[PDB]
């Protein structure tokens, strides 16, 4: 429907409006005003009827979202590029057949090998821009626009925090589906057995495995053994926050003898395990809506006809896109009934944050100053520790 | 090793350790304090601190 | 990319929501000072009644 009021076709006239101003390189540069009225508005006082309303205040809301991780936050230099390590693999003895030659201690025996090789990191990048000209056209005073760059800068902190937290989840769910083969895998049936099922896996970490890890997907290591046991000050336990919401009513709650058999301390959890989505089949960019909904995000660098890899992540919900569908799948669990157990030291986070932030730019001719944000991060799993999944497959 | 002069306006100082300062935080405490269902034996409702987020 | 691409703008976005006036209660109340007085037994008790 319509609206025949003639301040409703006053504010619908957005012909005089500022943006006109601005978009075009000649405009007009006096105005005469225009009477405004309040009458069969949502703006009426009882007395004043011709005033323009009044803003008191604005607050700026912002909340600092940490990170949950950074104690894996260890950092190198920036030199340098691939790192990797090693072990030996384990030799069983073999008894003494005395019957064999004795030229065979002539004969040597090289001990074996299996390394990983890591390579480099990746460096993240973020732009923003504070105007002079239309940004102080709204803040009624100063010190709402030195609040507003103030807080922009924070968020702009605190959203790096809540971007590496997910696609760390992200790495090792993702970790957790496309590798851990055959055997550490274990199928629950319900929501209270995996809760079983943990620990029993826990004390499974304990005894000398040559199963548990992956030493299988090394470089020397695909045909031997490898035994590592763990020592529980070290194991990590990652599930939905729903799992231990389960544990702390119900199994905590309504046993009777937990004095030492409570393993919470170790469980991290979540609120879903997957807002993530990895790139298959390697597209390009085509449509307009879609770089425009890549927009919203702050990925403004990419354009139409611009390739995408297929090792590259997109951490919020773009699936939805029509350029996507079928080429972007969810680094998600399967049915809501995870619980990936690990130990520490065997993920490896590793950034650089020395030199982040860069001077500023400033722009004259349209008068803004640019900042940026550069971190080089590393994280990888190193695959020579114990590892079980539990899902339901 | 090389010395010359090391000391030049940029890039020629950026690869030292180049001004580290505002580091990624967990200083807002998450998962200790927050993330935290392990309250007290409480008496009652007591009171809840209405912040007013000014900036 | 190019490196001309160091002078593109990058708004921030902000999302909003307005709100309108509160509103002004009133109430009165009025007391006597000449037949108040027959409804008492004291003054003391007239000023308890007024407090």
């Amino acid at each position: 429907q319509s609206t025949k009021n003639e301040t409703a076709l006053l504010v619908a006239k957005s012909a005089k409006s500022a943006l006109q101003d601005f978009n075009h390189d000649y405009s007009k540069s006096w105005t005469f005003g225009d009477k405004w009225d309040n009458s069969n508005t949502m703006f009426e006082t009882f007395v004043n009827k011709y005033l323009f309303p009044k803003i008191n205040e604005t607050l700026l809301i912002d909340i600092a979202l940490g990170n949950r991780f950074n104690w894996l936050a260890k950092e190198q230099d920036f030199i340098g590029q691939y790192s990797e390590e090693y072990v030996i693999m384990d030799t069983v003895p073999i008894n003494m057949d005395l019957s064999k030659n004795e030229e065979l201690m002539l004969k040597r025996n090289y001990p074996r090998m299996a390394t990983k090789l890591y390579g480099n990191g990746i460096v993240k990048k973020q732009k923003f821009t504070l105007n002079n000209n239309d940004t102080r056209f709204n803040f009624q005073t100063l010190a709402d626009a030195t609040n507003y760059a103030l807080g922009v800068y924070k968020k702009k902190i605190s959203d790096i925090n809540v971007l590496e937290e997910k696609e760390m989840r992200a790495m090792l769910v993702d970790y957790s589906l496309n590798q851990l083969s055959e055997t550490n895998v274990r199928k629950a049936t319900s929501k209270e057995d995996l809760a079983s099922k943990v620990f029993e896996a826990i004390l499974n970490l304990q005894n000398n495995s040559a199963k548990y890890n992956e030493v299988h997907r090394a470089s020397g290591g695909a045909i031997g053994q490898y035994t590592t046991v763990s020592k529980l000050k070290d194991i990590v336990i990652l599930t939905t926050d729903s799992l231990k919401s389960y544990l702390l009513d119900t199994k905590i709650a309504n046993t009777f003898q937990i004095a030492g058999i409570d393993f919470t301390d170790h469980v991290i959890s979540f609120d879903d395990l997957g807002g993530v989505f990895k790139v298959t089949k390697e597209f390009k960019l085509q449509n307009q809506d879609s770089i425009d909904f890549l927009r919203a995000y702050g990925d403004y660098q990419s354009q139409l006809g611009d390739t995408i890899p297929v090792g590259a992540v997109f951490t919020y919900d773009v699936s939805k896109l029509k350029e996507f569908t079928g080429n972007v799948e969810e680094i998600k669990p399967k049915s809501d009934l995870y619980a990936f157990i690990l130990d520490i030291n065997s993920i490896k986070y590793k950034r650089y944050t020395k030199g982040m932030l860069k001077p500023p730019f400033h722009n004259p001719e349209f008068d803004e100053v640019t900042h940026w944000i550069h971190y080089y991060s590393f994280k990888a799993i190193s695959p020579f520790f114990n590892k079980i999944l539990i899902t339901d497959q | 090793m090389y010395e010359g002069n090391n000391m030049r306006s940029m890039m020629g100082t950026s690869y030292e350790d180049s001004r580290l300062n505002k580091r990624t935080e967990l200083n807002e405490n998450m998962s200790i304090d927050t993330n935290k269902s392990e309250d007290s034996y409480g008496v009652q409702i007591h009171s809840l601190s209405k912040q007013s987020f000014t900036g």
